C-alpha cells in the first residue's frame, strides 16, 4: 500500500505492481540476533496485529570507534525471493537432536 | 596448553642408535664386560610427509579482511632469508588468526 500526503489529508491506495523481498539465512552467515529476548514477537493472542521489528547488529568496538576486524554486512548481497500480491513464500526446518526439557 | 592438537595416540617416537663395535680384546678370556670400543658416528637423510585437511572460509563480509603481509619499504635484508654470513633467521612470530567469523 502507498500513502501520499496533500496538505493535511491522508489517503491510502493499493499498489498492485510493488514487491517485497524475503530470504532465510540458512548458512548462518549473519549476526544471529534472535535469542536476546527482544520484543516484536508474534502476539500471544491470535486476534492481535503486530508490527515487524527492525533488524540491526553490533560489531567490535573500542569506545565509540571501530577497529580493523569490524565487519559490515549488506543484506542485498544475499539472494532473495521477490513477491507481488499474488505470490507466497514457505520453507521447512528440522531440529537437531537435543535433550528433553525436564518438566518435573 | 602450549597450543596444538591433543592426541590419545600421538605420532610414535622414533629411536636411533649406533651399534657398538668392540676394539680388539685380550687373547685370554676375561668375564668382565667389554669397555673398549671404536669411535663412530653416522649421517644420513630423513624425510617426513604430512597430509593436512583444510576448512574453507565462507563469508558474506562486505569490507576487506586483515591479512598477513610483508613490509613494503626498503630494508638491509629480506625477512625470512639468509644474511651476508649465511645465517637464516625468523624476524617475528606468526600466528594463525586473521580472517574473521561471527560469534
Ligand atoms: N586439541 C584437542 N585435542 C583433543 N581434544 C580436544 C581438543 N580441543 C578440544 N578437545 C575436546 C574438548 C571436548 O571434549 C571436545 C569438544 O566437544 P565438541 O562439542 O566439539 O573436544
Amino acid at each position: 500500500k502507498e500513502v501520499t500526503q496533500n496538505e493535511g489529508t491522508k489517503t491510502i491506495a493499493n499498489n498492485l505492481t510493488s514487491t517485497i523481498q524475503v530470504f532465510t539465512d540458512s548458512e548462518y552467515q549473519l549476526p544471529y540476533v534472535l535469542g536476546s529476548a527482544h520484543q516484536g514477537c508474534l502476539p500471544p493472542f491470535p486476534a492481535d496485529v503486530f508490527m515487524i521489528p527492525q533488524y540491526g547488529y553490533l560489531t567490535l568496538n573500542n569506545g565509540s570507534q571501530a577497529v580493523g576486524r569490524s565487519s559490515f554486512y549488506c543484506l542485498e548481497y544475499f539472494p532473495s525471493q521477490m513477491l507481488r500480491t499474488g505470490n507466497n513464500f514457505q520453507f521447512t526446518y528440522t531440529f537437531e537432536d537435543v535433550p528433553f526439557h525436564s518438566s518435573y | 596448553l602450549m597450543g596444538g592438537f591433543g592426541l590419545k595416540h600421538p605420532p610414535p617416537q622414533i629411536l636411533i642408535k649406533n651399534t657398538p663395535v668392540p676394539a680388539d680384546p685380550r687373547s685370554t678370556f676375561n668375564g668382565d664386560k667389554l669397555n673398549s670400543f671404536i669411535t663412530q658416528y653416522s649421517t644420513g637423510q630423513v624425510s617426513v610427509e604430512i597430509e593436512w585437511e583444510l576448512q574453507k572460509e565462507n563469508s558474506k563480509r562486505w569490507n576487506p579482511e586483515i591479512q598477513y603481509t610483508s613490509n613494503y619499504y626498503k630494508s638491509t635484508s629480506v625477512d625470512f632469508a639468509v644474511n651476508t654470513e649465511g645465517v637464516y633467521s625468523e624476524p617475528r612470530p606468526i600466528g594463525t588468526r586473521y580472517l574473521t567469523r561471527n560469534l
